[PDB]
């Protein structure tokens, strides 16, 4: 899985999210891929982690 | 703080360390019993450490006071980090002196170009990790919302601003969250989030304190 736009809070632990919006899918490691109900769907991963995935 | 400088002991007397097991966020003392920090810095067991410089050595000017009340902004949204502000009431009032002092709340908002002082014990490396013993400081300007929104499309609300340097190299970083952005002696920002630290084109994002002054005052008055 990869993420191009990763942002984190500046706390310890960091709380990071991938803000990538992708058509129809999120990255392969995403546990909560939130999509619009459009055609095509725009989706982004809601997961909060203490890391960023590598760039795509 | 990446690309900053050693402040000097107790030269930022309103800076506090929030400690719950370890230092995990900063905060700003706004009167003897209240600290402003980020909502995302809420954690169990917070001890507020005032008068710190070297957070790993008792130097003799510290006051360690347990947090007694957390008041996270009622509109804080962890999904967006909008309204990323929290008040912490100290269990007992801090003793205010040269080395422990409050910072004034703003009467008006700062805007692009305002020069500020950002401080904290956060990571000093943009790549990798190095955690300082002593407090670090960074002079940084507030940036145009155009630059801020361009850097973070769809994420910058009216309660945030960016500050720092688009060229990279100077920024707040992990461990700085909740800490102060002080501009002309007023607390205008709270370290909140960003894409990494000190990366080119990715300035730090900060909670816009001036939007919360009424809520802060009402909250302190009622709690
Ligand atoms: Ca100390």
């Amino acid at each position: 899985p990869c993420c191009d736009r990763c942002e984190c809070t500046k706390s310890i632990p960091p709380q990071c999210r991938c803000s990538d919006v992708r058509l129809n899918s999120c990255h392969s490691a995403c546990k909560s891929c939130a999509c619009t109900f459009s055609i095509p769907a725009q989706c982004f991963c809601g997961d909060i982690n203490d890391f960023c995935y590598k760039p795509c | 703080i990446v690309g900053g400088y050693t402040c000097g002991a107790n030269t930022v007397p309103y800076q506090v360390s929030l400690n719950s097991g370890y230092h995990f966020c900063g905060g700003s003392l706004i009167n003897s019993q209240w600290v402003v920090s980020a909502a995302h810095c809420y954690k169990s067991g917070i001890q507020v450490r005032l008068g710190e410089d070297n957070i790993n050595v008792v130097e003799g000017n510290e006051q360690f006071i347990s947090a007694s009340k957390s008041i996270v902004h009622p509109s804080y949204n962890s999904n967006t980090l909008n309204n990323d502000i929290m008040l912490i009431k100290l269990k007992s009032a801090a003793s205010l002196n040269s080395r422990v002092a409050s910072i004034s709340l703003p009467t008006s908002c700062a805007s692009a170009g305002t020069q500020c002082l950002i401080s904290g014990w956060g990571n000093t490396k943009s790549s990798g990790t190095s955690y300082p013993d002593v407090l670090k400081c960074l002079k940084a300007p507030i940036l145009s919302d155009s630059s801020c929104k361009s850097a973070y499309p769809g994420q910058i609300t009216s309660n945030m601003f960016c500050a720092g340097y688009l060229e990279g190299g100077k920024d707040s970083c992990q461990g700085d969250s909740g800490g102060p952005v002080v501009c002309s002696g007023k607390l205008q920002g709270i370290v909140s989030w960003g894409s990494g630290c000190a990366q080119k084109n990715k300035p730090g994002v900060y909670t816009k304190v001036c939007n919360y002054v009424s809520w802060i005052k009402q909250t302190i008055a009622s709690n």
